[PDB]
């Protein structure tokens, strides 16, 4: 703050500090989710990394 | 006023949800029989030996 030099209002203006803040949170579930049938595994599956897992 | 930003801080001290103690285990006959799987209905039969009289 400011006042005038030799002023007889001698008051002053007190400050105040104030700390602030915000909330960071893990809401999300992110995933790949699937099935095979025994037959589609045996039979339909050939490669089971390039063919599942990479997709 | 003055604001300030704190945790909420969390502590054990020694309270721990007081709890019977066991006695019971040690004073009972345990485990004189231990093959119930090998007789049927899971029953082992125990004899008892036989009394005269004169």
């Amino acid at each position: 703050n400011r006042r005038d030099l030799r002023d007889p209002d001698r008051t002053v203006i007190a400050s105040e500090l104030v700390e602030h803040s915000f909330g960071v949170t893990l809401d999300k579930h992110v995933y790949a989710a699937l099935k095979f049938t025994d037959e589609q595994r045996t039979l339909d599956i050939r490669d089971y990394t390039k063919q599942v897992l990479m997709p | 006023a003055h604001i300030f930003v704190k945790p909420e801080l969390v502590a054990e001290i020694g309270v721990k949800q007081l709890q019977r103690e066991i006695v019971l285990p040690g004073l009972v006959w345990t485990n004189p029989l231990t093959d119930f799987g090998g007789s049927k209905n899971d029953t082992i039969t125990v004899r008892v030996p036989a009394i005269t009289t004169a």
